[PDB]
RNA sequence: GUUUGACCUCAAAUCAGGUAGGAGUACCCGCUGAAAAGCGGAGGAAAAGAAACCAACCGGGAUUGCCUUAGUAACGGCGAGUGAAGCGGCAAAAGCUCAAAUUUGAAAUCUGGUACGGUGCCCGAGUUGUAAUUUGGAGAGGG
C-alpha cells in the first residue's frame, strides 16, 4: 500500500518538497480562520495510525494556535467549539514563527455508523465526553506523564 | 467571498515561488489526441457499475432459481483498476501495463512518488490532467489514478502501440524539463 | 501543411506495380521558420492508431 | 393580499414558471394576480412533488450522460414513476353529469389534434393517442346512433349529440394539410391535451361500461388498413329514439370516391345504413365488385355520371346533411346532380 | 467465492419468495399498466357556410374589415363565401382561434 | 478552422468502400441487363423483409409494377456522397434529409435501388399510411404554379385530392403526373434532438436502426424492406 | 464550443434528523494557584491498565487497593526535618482492537429516505479505502 511512501516521505520534512508544501499550506491556512473544517486529512497516514476512518462520523478540523501544551490547548479549542463531537486525537501538520498548525480528529457519537460498528461504539459512552478537558488524550497522557 | 478570493489567490503564489522539480513534472502532461485515444481505449474497459453488477447478480440468481436450473463457468472480467493503494499494489509485481496519474490532487504528496516509482520500475506511466475525468470513466467522483493490467487480445496491439506512443511523447519530450526547477516567476 | 502556411512542394514515395503506400513522403515549405514549426508540432503525432515522425 | 404576484407564488412554491403555468391550467386556478387561498391549496399536491423529482431525474440523467454510462440511464428511464392526472379529475368533476357538461370543450381540442400533422414539438405518439381516442368516441356515437343536429362549414363540422340526455357540441375540421402557425406556442395546448385526454378517457370508460360493453374497443388490423376511422373498431356486447336514430333503417348507400368519405360515413353510421366506397374497394382484398343487390342510392358530387343506372338513386350529399337536421325525409330532386341547392340554414 | 455466496443468498430469498424474478416482475408490470389504466369510476346560422346569401356582404366591405385591428379581423374574417362542397380553404384561422381561447381560459 | 487529421482518413476509406461497392453493382447490373451471365454471383435478384433478433424473410423479385414509398435515412457515419448516387438522388429529389417520395417499381427502376440502398429504406405502404401522409403533409410549387398544374391535372382528369390517393394506389391512368405534382415532400425528425431526455432516444434509435438497416456491399444485396406502417407511425 | 458538461470549493435554507450548554459537585480527573480559593469535565465510580516494566535471582510478569518493605534508601544552611521504591502475604483478577504488504475472479462496506429491529427499492457516503483476515504470543499463501 502507498501509505508507507507517505510515512517515509513525511519522515524527511525539511527536504525541499515538503518544506515547499509547508510554506504554501501555512500561507493558505493563514488566509483562513483560526478554526475551520478540512474536507480530507492532509496527512492521511498519520490520521490512520492515530485511528482515522474515511466514513460518515469522522470530522477533520484544522486549528491554528499562537506559539499547558500547545497541542493540548489546540485540542481544547475544538473541544469547546464542537461540543457534540468527541475529540479522538490530533497531530502536527504545519507551523509558522507566529502560529503552529494542528489537525484534530473528532468523532460524532450520534451518527448511527459510529453507534453501530462496535469497533467504535466505545466512544459513545458518556464517560469519554471531553477527553481533552481531563487530559485523557495522547498529549494529555504525555503531559501527565503516565507510563511504566 | 473569502474562498473565491483564496482559490484565485491559489495557483498565483505557487507560480510566484520556485516549485520543486518533483512538482511541475505535473502539468507537463499528455497532449490532446493522445489523451483522447487513451480515454477511447479505456471506455471499452469501464468497470461494471453497482447497478449492472446487481442486475447480473439477480439474473444469475434467478438462473439458479429454476428446477431445472442452469450451471455454467464463465471467463475472467476485464476492467481498469483505480484504487490508490491497489494501484501501487499492482506496481511492485509488476502488473500495470499502463498507469494514468491525475495532476490535481489536493494532497499532492499522495502521488509525488508514483512518477519516479514507475520510472525506475519501467511501468509506462503517464500524467493525465484532471482527476474528475478519471472518476467519470470509473463510476466514481474522482480517482486520481487509473491502472490497467489485463487486456483482451482485441486491444493488445493497440495497448502496445499506445505504450510506445506515450514513451515517445512523454518520456522523451519532458524528461529534460522534468529535470529543472519550475515556476519562480512573479504574478 | 498549407494551413501551417503555403508550401512550395509536396510528394509521397510511391510503388510501381500497384497503387499502395510506402507510407512516407516529402514536403517543402516557402519559409524555413514555418517548416520548423510544422516539424515541432508533428514529430510524434499520434494519428489513426499509430504515431507519425517528421524531421 | 387577495392578489399575489406570479413571481411571488412561483418562488414560494419553488417551481419553474412554465410548470406553474401547467399547474394553473391543470387545477383550473385563475387570476400576475392570484388568490392567496387557492395558492395555499396549491402548497400540497403529490403532482407538484412528482414534477420536482422529475426535475431531479432530469438532472441525474444529465449526470449519467455526461459520465457516458448508458445502462444506468436506461434503468432510470424504465424505473421511472409517471405523474397521473386522475385524482384532480375526480375531485374537480365528482358529479358525472358535470363531466358530461364540460366534455364539450374537451372533445374539440383532441379532434383538432387528430387532424393536426406530426411535428418536432408534437410527438407522433400524442397524435396517435388523439386520433385513436377520437375514433373510439365516434364509434361510441355510432353505437346508439343518437345525434340530431348536423352542420357543414368552412369552419368545421359542428355536430351536437345527446349523451345521457345532455346535448354536447363537437366539431371535426376537415382532413387537409394545415400550414403550422409559428405564432402559437404548443406548451399550452399540450397541457390542455393531456388534461382533456385523461378526462375524456375516463368519461369513455364510464360511458362504455354503462352501455355494457368492453371498454378497450378491438379493431381488425386489415380493416384499419382499409380506412383509419370509427369503422375500424369492432365493438363487443359484454330501443333507439325515433326518428333520427334508426333513420333510414334497412337503407344502403353507395358513397363515391368523389365525396368526402369521413363525415358522410360517420353520418350514415349514425343513420345505421351501410357505407360502400370504391376508394375502399380498390385495395380491400378480392371484392372490386357490387356484391350487394340492395344498393340503390349514390352520394356523388359530379356534373357527368357515366353508367347512369336508373334503379340507383343519385344524390348530392347535402341531402343527408338536411334530413338529419330535419329528422325527416325530403325530396331529392333538388339534390339530383347537377341541380342547384337550397341554402340550408341549420337549426341553431 | 463471495459473489457466489451473495448469489446463494439471493437464491434462498427467491426460494422463500421474498424476491420476485425480474421476468415475473416485468410480467406483473405489463399486466398492471393495463389494469391501472382500465379501472375507473349559437352563431353558426349568422354564419353562412352552404351557398347562402348573407355572406354577399362579405366581399363588399372586405377592405373595410381588413382595415380594422387584428382582434377585430379574426372574427371579421370568419365569414367568407362558400362556393360549393368541392372546396374548403383549409382552416388557416381555426388553430389560432383555439390557441386564443386557451389563453382566454388561462 | 483546423479541421483534423483523422476524419479525413475515415471519409477517404469510406469513399473507397462506396466506390468499390457501387462499381461492383455497376458490373453486375450491366452484365445482367446485357444478359451476359457467365461468371457472376446470382442470375436473379431478391427482396428482404424485416418484421417482428427479428424475423427476416426473403423473396424473389417479381417483374411487376409495384408502388413503393422511399424514405431517405441519414447516410453512413463518415461518407461524402459519390456523384452517381448524387445524380440518382437529385433525380428523385432526396436531398434535404428526412425526405421521401412515392415511386413505381419496375425492372428499369430496380437496379438503382442497389445504388442508393445505403442511403434509403424501402417498404410496402398501405392506403391508410398514404392517406395520412397526403392529408397531413405535402406542398406544391409556390404561387401560380400550384394553380396552373391543377388545371393541367384536370385535363388529365383528376379532382378532389382524395382521388390523387386513389390513383397513386391504383396506378391505372397516370402516376408520373401525380408524382411530379407532389414534387416536394418533408417529414419531421423523430427525436427533437438536443436535451437530457432526448439524447436517450437518439441513442436508442441509433441502436435500433443499426439492428435494422444492413449494408451488404455485395452487389447481390437483397432489397431491404421495412413495414412503412410503423415507420410513418413514428414519423407521422 | 462565445455552448454544454465533469469535478472541487463555498454559501443559503422557517429543508429532514439529532446533538452542546444550566443546576449540583461528598468522591474522581486536568489547568491555575497564594497567604486553600478559583476554572474546566464527567461517572456511579472515576483515573490507571495489559511493559520501549521490575530485576540480577534457581528470576517475576496488566492495572488497582490493604499489611509489610519503613520512618529504611535517598534528600535536606545533611538544620527544621522531608521521605520512597523492588520483592513478599492478601483482595480481585481479563484480556483485547488498530495502523504495515491487493479482493481485484467483481466495495464484498454503511448513513438516510420510502413500502411492508428486519427485509426490498432508491438516493447517496466511500477507492484521497468502507468490508473480511492479520496485531509479533506471530501471521499470511497454498498442498
Amino acid at each position: 500500500g502507498a501509505y508507507k511512501y507517505l510515512e517515509e516521505l513525511q519522515r524527511k520534512k525539511q527536504s525541499d518538497v515538503l518544506r515547499f508544501l509547508q510554506r504554501v499550506r501555512v500561507w493558505e491556512y493563514r488566509q483562513k480562520n483560526v478554526i475551520h473544517r478540512a474536507a480530507r486529512p492532509t496527512r492521511p497516514d498519520k490520521a490512520r495510525r492515530l485511528g482515522y476512518k474515511a466514513k460518515q462520523g469522522f470530522v477533520i478540523y484544522r486549528v491554528r494556535v499562537r506559539r499547558r501544551s500547545l497541542r493540548a490547548t489546540a485540542e481544547e479549542r475544538v473541544g469547546r467549539r464542537a461540543a457534540n463531537l468527541r475529540v479522538l486525537n490530533s497531530y502536527w501538520v504545519n507551523q509558522d514563527s507566529t502560529y503552529k498548525y494542528f489537525e484534530v480528529i473528532l468523532v460524532d457519537p450520534q451518527h448511527k455508523a459510529i453507534r453501530r460498528d462496535a469497533r467504535y461504539n466505545w466512544i459513545c459512552d458518556p464517560v469519554h465526553k471531553h477527553r481533552e478537558a481531563r487530559g485523557l488524550t495522547a498529549t494529555g497522557k504525555k503531559s501527565r506523564g503516565i507510563n511504566k | 467571498p473569502e474562498y473565491v478570493r483564496v482559490q484565485r489567490q491559489k495557483k498565483i503564489l505557487s507560480i510566484r515561488l520556485k516549485v520543486p522539480p518533483t512538482i511541475a513534472q505535473f502539468q507537463y502532461t499528455l497532449d490532446r489526441n493522445t489523451a483522447a485515444e487513451t480515454f477511447k481505449l479505456f471506455n471499452k474497459y469501464r468497470p461494471e457499475t453497482a447497478a449492472e453488477k446487481k442486475e447480473r447478480l439477480t439474473k444469475e440468481a434467478a438462473a439458479v432459481a429454476e428446477g431445472k436450473s442452469k450451471q455454467d463457468a464463465s471467463p475472467k472480467p476485464y476492467a481498469v483498476k483505480y484504487g490508490l493503494n491497489h494501484v501501487v499494489a499492482l506496481i511492485e509485481n509488476k502488473k500495470a501495463k499502463l498507469v494514468l496519474i491525475a495532476n490535481d490532487v489536493d494532497p499532492i504528496e499522495l502521488v509525488v512518488f508514483l512518477p519516479a516509482l514507475c520510472k525506475k520500475m519501467g511501468v509506462p506511466y503517464a500524467i493525465v490532467k484532471g482527476k474528475a475525468r478519471l472518476g467519470t470513466l470509473v463510476n466514481q467522483k474522482t480517482s486520481a489514478v487509473a491502472a490497467l493490467t489485463e487486456v483482451r487480445a482485441e486491444d493488445e496491439a493497440a495497448l502496445a502501440k499506445l505504450v510506445s506512443t506515450i514513451d515517445a511523447n512523454f518520456a522523451d519530450k519532458y524528461d529534460e524539463v522534468k529535470k529543472h526547477w519550475g515556476g519562480g516567476i512573479l504574478g | 501543411f498549407a494551413q501551417f502556411g503555403d508550401l512550395k512542394e509536396v510528394r509521397l514515395a510511391r510503388n510501381k506495380k500497384t497503387g499502395n503506400s510506402r507510407h512516407y513522403g516529402f514536403l517543402e515549405f516557402v519559409n524555413k521558420e514555418d517548416a520548423m514549426i510544422a516539424q515541432e508540432s508533428m514529430n510524434n503525432y499520434l494519428l489513426m492508431g499509430h504515431l507519425l515522425q517528421v524531421r | 393580499r387577495n392578489f399575489i404576484t406570479r413571481s411571488q407564488a412561483v418562488r414560494k412554491l419553488q417551481v419553474s414558471l412554465a410548470d406553474f403555468r401547467r399547474l394553473c391550467i391543470f387545477k383550473g386556478i385563475y387570476p400576475t394576480f392570484y388568490y392567496a387561498k387557492d395558492i395555499q391549496y396549491l402548497m400540497h399536491e403529490p403532482v407538484l412533488a412528482k414534477f420536482r423529482e422529475h426535475k431531479t431525474f432530469a438532472r441525474k440523467l444529465t449526470r449519467a450522460l455526461g459520465r457516458g454510462e448508458v445502462s444506468s440511464a436506461k434503468r432510470l428511464e424504465e424505473n421511472r414513476d409517471s405523474y397521473t392526472l386522475d385524482h384532480i379529475i375526480k375531485e374537480r368533476y365528482p358529479s358525472f353529469p358535470d363531466a358530461i357538461r364540460d366534455i364539450d370543450d374537451a372533445l374539440n381540442m383532441l379532434f383538432l389534434f387528430s387532424n393536426l400533422p406530426s411535428t418536432n414539438q408534437v410527438s407522433s405518439k400524442i397524435i396517435n393517442d388523439a386520433q385513436k381516442i377520437c375514433n373510439q368516441w365516434l364509434a361510441y356515437v355510432a353505437k346508439e346512433r343518437l345525434v340530431r343536429k348536423v352542420f357543414v362549414s368552412i369552419k368545421g363540422v359542428y355536430y351536437q349529440a345527446n349523451i345521457k340526455g345532455e346535448e354536447v357540441r363537437w366539431l371535426v375540421p376537415f382532413k387537409f394539410p394545415e400550414n403550422i402557425p409559428s405564432d402559437v406556442d404548443f406548451r399550452i395546448m399540450l397541457t390542455f391535451l393531456e388534461f382533456y385526454s385523461t378526462l375524456l378517457h375516463f368519461v369513455l370508460y364510464k360511458l362504455y361500461t354503462d352501455s355494457g360493453l368492453i371498454y378497450p374497443p378491438k379493431l381488425d388490423l386489415k380493416k384499419d388498413k382499409i380506412i383509419s376511422g370509427l369503422s375500424s373498431y369492432i365493438l363487443e356486447s359484454r330501443k333507439y329514439d325515433s326518428p333520427v336514430a334508426s333513420l333510414f333503417s334497412a337503407f344502403v348507400f353507395y358513397v363515391s370516391r368523389e365525396v368526402p368519405i369521413d363525415i358522410l360515413e360517420f353520418l350514415i353510421l349514425s343513420c345505421g345504413g351501410n357505407v360502400i366506397s370504391e376508394a375502399a374497394m380498390d385495395q380491400i382484398e378480392n371484392k372490386k365488385d357490387i356484391d350487394m343487390s340492395k344498393v340503390t342510392h349514390q352520394i356523388v358530387d359530379r356534373p357527368v355520371l357515366k353508367n347512369k343506372v336508373a334503379g340507383r338513386t343519385y344524390i348530392q350529399p347535402q341531402w343527408i346533411f338536411d334530413c338529419i337536421n330535419k329528422g325527416e325525409l325530403v325530396p331529392a330532386n333538388k339534390y339530383l346532380p347537377g341541380e342547384a341547392l337550397p341554402p340550408h340554414l341549420s337549426p341553431w | 467465492k463471495n459473489e457466489a455466496k451473495r448469489v446463494m443468498k439471493i437464491v434462498r430469498a427467491i426460494r422463500e419468495g421474498r424476491i420476485i424474478p425480474p421476468k415475473k416482475l416485468k410480467e406483473m408490470k405489463e399486466k398492471e399498466k393495463i389494469e391501472n389504466y382500465q379501472y375507473d369510476l349559437p352563431p353558426t346560422n349568422e354564419e353562412s357556410y352552404n351557398p347562402p346569401e348573407e355572406y354577399l356582404l362579405s366581399p363588399e366591405e372586405k377592405e373595410a374589415w381588413e382595415n380594422t385591428e387584428y382582434s377585430e379581423r379574426e372574427r371579421n374574417f370568419i365569414p367568407q363565401k362558400y362556393s360549393a362542397l368541392r372546396k374548403v380553404p383549409g382552416y388557416g384561422e381555426s388553430i389560432r382561434e383555439r390557441f386564443e381561447r386557451s389563453l382566454d381560459l388561462y | 478552422k483546423f479541421v483534423r487529421a483523422e476524419s479525413i482518413v475515415a471519409k477517404t476509406l469510406a469513399t473507397s468502400r462506396e466506390k468499390e461497392r457501387i462499381k461492383r453493382v455497376s458490373i453486375l447490373e450491366d452484365k445482367k441487363a446485357k444478359n451476359e451471365t457467365q461468371h457472376i454471383a446470382s442470375g436473379k435478384d431478391f427482396i428482404l423483409k424485416i418484421t417482428e433478433g427479428l424475423i427476416r424473410e426473403k423473396t424473389t423479385y417479381d417483374g411487376k409494377p409495384a408502388l413503393l414509398f422511399i424514405v431517405r435515412v441519414r447516410g453512413p457515419l463518415a461518407v461524402n456522397i459519390p456523384n452517381k448516387a448524387f445524380k440518382i438522388l437529385s433525380l428523385l429529389r432526396l436531398v434535404e434529409t428526412n425526405t421521401g417520395v412515392f415511386v413505381k417499381l419496375t425492372k428499369n427502376v430496380y437496379p438503382l435501388l442497389k445504388v442508393i440502398a445505403p442511403y434509403v429504406v424501402i417498404g410496402k405502404p398501405s392506403l391508410s399510411s398514404i392517406r395520412s401522409l397526403i392529408q397531413k403533409r405535402g406542398r406544391i410549387i409556390v404561387l401560380n404554379d400550384n394553380n396552373i398544374v391543377e388545371e393541367q391535372l384536370g385535363d388529365h382528369g383528376i379532382i378532389c385530392v382524395e382521388d390523387i390517393i386513389h390513383e397513386i394506389a391504383t396506378m391505372g391512368e397516370s402516376f408520373s403526373v401525380c408524382n411530379f405534382f407532389l414534387q416536394p415532400f418533408k417529414l419531421n425528425r423523430e427525436v427533437s434532438g438536443f436535451g437530457s431526455l432526448n439524447r436517450l432516444r437518439k441513442i436508442k434509435q441509433r441502436e435500433a436502426e443499426s439492428r435494422t438497416r444492413q449494408f451488404s456491399n455485395a452487389a447481390t444485396a437483397p432489397v431491404i424492406e421495412v413495414d412503412i406502417d410503423s415507420l410513418l407511425a413514428k414519423l407521422n
